[PDB]
RNA sequence: GGAUUUUUGGAGCAGGGAGAUGGAAUAGGAGCUUGCUCCGUCCACUCCACGCAUCGACCUGGUAUUGCAGUACCUCCAGGAACGGUGC
């Protein structure tokens, strides 16, 4: 519990929640639920969520 | 309906308390009474424009608290 | 349950509103949270006003204090009952 | 005996005569300084009176602390890290010892906060020129040996080993 | 007793809080001035006499000096909010 | 100091202690995620101690 | 609710301190639970040395920090 | 054996002269509202009539008419005539 | 003059101030015993004195026979017992030990008060018969020893001296 | 009814104590009586004034509502509210 | 049991002006490195308005008190002002 949070409960889960309260930050707008950012995290060579050249590097380094 | 009485149905709960003096802290609550006092362990404190401080427990009054930020897993519709 | 009870007797650093910090033995509270402190000492932040001075602690001895609840802001444990 | 926390959570906790706080270590014959920290910074002087302490050594980073006694012990060689760990000391109380040179008084330099110092009862203050090379080698004392400083001090201390 | 309880619906209705009452009706954000100048969009799960606040999918807008000041924000998901610190609830937020 | 015979033979027996004592855990059943996972990172460390004793093992021979 | 005991300082000379760093002093004349004040010959004095008879006031009880007896009492 | 003004007596006494009273105000040094007192109640809020911020700064007097003066606000009750 | 706990202090440097003149003190007298107050007052009447009231008799001695004289701020102080004691005290080998040349008007207290310093006494006979002789009863062998070694030549109403000698069968 | 703390604040007059209003002047003097919501007047007040200027004044009455804290005599530490 | 002395807060924010003054070892952008130029963040010194006046603590020199007490603080003169807060 030192390694882990609960929501992640021991491997059995990866804790998104705040990742996705810094997204909205990011896009400045709420017109995003949860369960769309988890369809932008299913992606992996198709076309980026923002111009990759723009802040969306910060997020995804995190 | 009081919502004083939602919030003393949390305890081992991780929140992060913001207070009046604009401090933040973070930890679990161990108990809140009928007049918001609320009682943390595992504190990470961090005052105005300082370091984050920890304490073992802390015990914060009820009038210097400004607002809660509960945890993203919380039904409260069943907390109510 | 009567949390701050538990948290009787003990060495305890409690918190004003104006930024001061009340280190003593935490020996009786009430439904206010005024507070009675047995061998208290009270810690003021200093501003440095500089570039290059450091920000000081000044420390007051004062004995056994009563403090107003409407003062408190939170506190927390230093140490075992001495 | 050697010291440990031990001998720290048992002993009298309390507000010393001056006001400030104190942990009382009388009559432990300890000979060596170690695992302090557990003190928890709460303080701001020990008493070390009828200890074997060969060496003023061993003292972890305490920043409450404003004065260390160490009245009557040992000490026949000094620490010269102190002034890492203690960083607001006012109080140095070396009294009953067995300092002999004057060298054996440098370390005391390094504390920049230092205000009293007491080394009576000693073998280097046997020697001549001694209380000014005390003021020449740590200027920020203002209390020698319960003897306030003077410019004539501070004149004759400044003119000698040039 | 209950008749407290019908008073107290029958208040929030028609009262100074029926915007409170409005924002659990539809589900519509209410923006809240606090007293430490943070402005909060977003919806009302439940209130009370003292307005405090269960508050889902807030964003607490700042602004913070460095020059000049910049709007600082951030996206609180669920919270509670004493009611003490409220200083206006503003119904219908423009934008 | 027998670097040479005493120093390598206890080395030697301790990776052999390390080496039964993940097998133990290997052998025996396992019930629950939270459980699984602590002997797993137990076993991590236990390989840390391993690696570090061999790495000292192998670093013992030139003299 | 219970009264404040200023039944000595009635009719007597203060020197209230109010908040703000304000001050007034005049003849105590009355008080309520709230410890409101009446003042009778109430006299401000501000920063500045000049000092306004204002006469007749009341003072709500929330900005009293204090009050000094100017008579013996 | 003394007899009391209460201060509720005081200000149904400007309420009765329709006196014009100046308002301290409550943590705000430079400002003070005075006003005509129509009426007033429990908490001490008043209400009044041509009432006027003075700002003791600037020394403008600002007119706002009949106003509903929180009693919160208050520290001193001046009659200015 | 009898002796107490707080050693009274004259001849002091007044010009120093009243703070430093406690840490002063404080640090001065940490060496013999445990300092539990310092009374340092600045009035016209007690200025340049202080009180430094100790938690054993022995320590107060102590202080007194090291303290004649010292040098302190510019000034050779005096150290006297205080006239009156404090606030703060005035609250708060074989077993047999055979005693000679005890004198006559001792108390029963006052022996016990002597020989019960080294732990825990059986009984203590006086002789009514001989006088100035007595027998102390320790119940453990190891407190007689200490209290023989020490105090064999004890000075009790230094007019006399005591003799002690281990019982023997 | 009345909480330990005001108890013991009732025990402490009579003797010197030491109140701090809210705009943290200083005032040092012999408690002569002492409420339920801690409103305290003191005798014999030696009053800070927040800028070191230590005036002495007579018979003040402090507002409970302003009081930081209170200082009270340590001869009251063995008291068995305190216990 | 959110309307003046305690717990639903009267709290938040910013440190005067100028000078071809000085620095961002590893951390600003633009004229698309390096060198240069410009602009919304500190500290040290100098000038105007040592930001101002106040009292407390404190350092040097001279000087007075030799006194048995349970303490906000304790002699006076002159210089310097490292610290605290009050009102503008």
């Amino acid at each position: 519990l030192v390694e882990f949070t609960d929501e992640e409960g021991y491997g059995r889960y990866l804790d998104l929640h705040d990742c996705y309260l810094k997204y909205i930050n990011l896009k400045a707008s709420e017109k995003l639920d949860y369960i769309t950012y988890l369809s932008i995290f299913d992606q992996l060579f198709d076309i980026p969520k923002e111009r990759k050249n723009a802040e969306y590097k910060r997020y995804l380094e995190m | 309906m009081k919502l004083v009485r939602f919030l003393m149905k949390l305890s081992h709960e991780t929140v992060t308390i913001e207070l009046k003096n604009g401090t933040q802290v973070h930890g679990t609550i161990t108990g809140v009474d009928v007049s918001m006092n609320t009682h943390l362990k595992a504190v990470k404190m961090t005052l105005k424009n300082r370091e984050p401080v920890q304490l073992e427990t802390l015990s914060i009054r009820g009038n210097n608290i400004r607002y809660f930020i509960l945890p993203d897993s919380l039904p409260l519709d069943t907390l109510l | 349950s009567s949390k701050m009870l538990q948290h009787i007797d003990y060495r305890m650093r409690c918190i004003l509103q104006d930024g001061r910090i009340f280190i003593g033995t935490f020996k009786a509270f009430d439904k206010h949270m005024n507070l009675i402190l047995c061998d208290c000492d009270e810690f003021r932040k200093i501003k440095p006003k500089n570039s290059k001075q450091a920000e000081r602690e000044e420390k007051r001895v004062l004995g056994l204090v009563l403090l107003r609840g409407e003062n408190l802001v939170s506190m927390t444990v230093e140490g075992p009952p001495p | 005996v050697k010291l440990t926390a031990e001998l720290i959570e048992q002993a009298a906790q309390y507000t010393n005569a001056v006001r400030d706080r104190e942990l009382d270590l009388r009559g432990y014959k300890i000979p060596v300084i170690e695992n302090l920290g557990a003190t928890l910074d709460q303080f701001d002087a020990i008493d070390f009176s009828d200890n074997e302490i060969r060496k003023l050594d061993g003292f972890p980073l305490l920043r409450r602390l404003k004065t260390l006694l160490v009245n009557n012990n040992r000490i026949c060689r000094i620490g010269e890290g102190l002034d890492q760990a203690l960083p607001c000391l006012t109080e140095l109380i070396l009294t009953n010892n067995s300092l002999v040179e004057l060298g054996d008084l440098d370390p005391l330099a390094s504390l920049k906060s230092l205000t009293y110092l007491s080394i009576l009862r000693n073998p280097v203050t046997n020697k001549k020129h001694y209380r000014l090379y005390v003021i020449y080698k740590v200027p920020q004392v203002r209390v020698l040996d319960f003897q306030k400083v003077k410019l004539k001090e501070r004149q004759e201390a400044e003119k000698m080993f040039k | 007793p209950e008749e407290l309880q019908k008073r107290e619906e029958e208040e929030f209705n028609t009262g100074p809080l029926s915007v409170l009452t409005q924002s659990v009706k539809n589900n519509t954000q209410v923006l809240i001035n606090c007293r430490n100048n943070k402005k909060l969009l977003g919806r009302v799960k439940a209130f009370d006499r003292h307005c405090n606040m269960v508050l889902e999918n807030v964003k607490e807008m700042w602004t913070e000096v460095p020059s000049k000041p910049v709007n600082k924000d951030r996206y609180i998901s669920k919270m509670f909010l004493r009611g003490d610190s409220v200083i206006v609830v503003l119904r219908n937020p423009l934008i | 100091m027998e670097t040479i015979l005493e120093q390598q033979r206890r080395y030697h027996e301790e990776k052999e202690r390390l080496m039964d004592v993940m097998a133990k855990e290997m052998l025996t059943k396992k019930s629950t995620l939270r459980d699984q996972i602590n002997s797993d990172h137990r076993t991590r460390a236990m390989q840390d101690r391993y690696m570090e004793v061999s790495g000292n093992l192998r670093d013992l021979y030139d003299d | 609710a219970h009264p404040p005991e200023l039944k000595k300082f009635m009719d007597k000379k203060l020197s209230l301190k109010l908040n703000g760093g304000r001050h007034v002093q005049g003849i105590l004349r009355g008080f309520d639970p709230f410890m409101n004040l009446v003042i009778d010959e109430c006299v401000e004095m501000a920063t500045s040395g000049q000092q306004n008879n204002i006469g007749m006031v009341v003072i709500r009880g929330n900005s009293i920090i204090m009050l000094e007896a100017l008579e013996r009492v | 054996q003394k007899v009391m003004v209460q201060p509720i007596n005081l200000i149904f006494r400007y309420l009765q002269n329709r006196s014009r009273i100046q308002v301290w105000l409550y943590e705000q040094v430079n400002m003070r509202i005075e006003g005509c007192i129509i009426g007033f109640d429990e908490y001490m809020n008043l209400v009044l009539d041509d009432a006027e911020e003075i700002h003791s700064k600037t020394k403008s007097r600002k007119q706002l008419g009949r106003i509903m003066l929180k009693g919160d606000n208050i520290t001193l009750l001046q009659s200015v005539s | 003059i009898r002796p107490n706990h707080t050693i009274y202090i004259n001849n002091m440097n007044d010009k120093i101030k009243k703070e430093e003149l406690k840490r002063s003190l404080y640090a001065l007298f940490s060496q013999f015993g445990h300092v539990v107050d310092i009374v340092a007052l600045k009035t016209m009447k007690m200025r340049g004195q202080a009180f430094v009231i100790f938690k054993e008799l022995g320590s107060s001695t102590n202080a007194l026979r090291q303290l004649q004289g010292f040098p302190f701020y510019g000034k050779p102080m005096r150290i006297q017992y205080a006239k009156t004691d404090s606030d703060i005290i005035s609250k708060m080998p074989n077993y047999i030990l055979f005693l000679n040349n005890l004198p006559e008007e001792t108390n029963e207290m006052m022996l016990s008060m002597l020989f019960n310093q080294f732990p825990g006494f059986k009984e203590v006979r006086l002789v009514p018969g001989r006088h100035d002789i007595a027998f102390v009863e320790f119940e453990n062998d190891g407190q007689a020893g200490a209290a023989r070694d020490a105090l064999q030549g004890f000075k009790i109403t230094p007019s006399h001296a005591m003799k002690i000698t281990y019982a023997k069968k | 009814s009345i909480g330990v703390p005001i108890k013991v604040l009732h025990e402490a007059e009579g003797h010197i104590v030491t109140c701090e209003t809210n705009t943290g002047e200083v005032y040092r003097g012999k408690l002569i009586e002492a409420e339920d919501n801690m409103n305290c007047q003191m005798s014999n007040i030696t009053v800070t004034y927040r800028d070191g200027r230590v005036a002495q004044l007579e018979q003040v009455y402090i507002r409970g509502s302003k009081i930081r804290f209170l200082i009270l005599p340590d001869m009251l530490k063995n008291a068995p509210m305190l216990k």
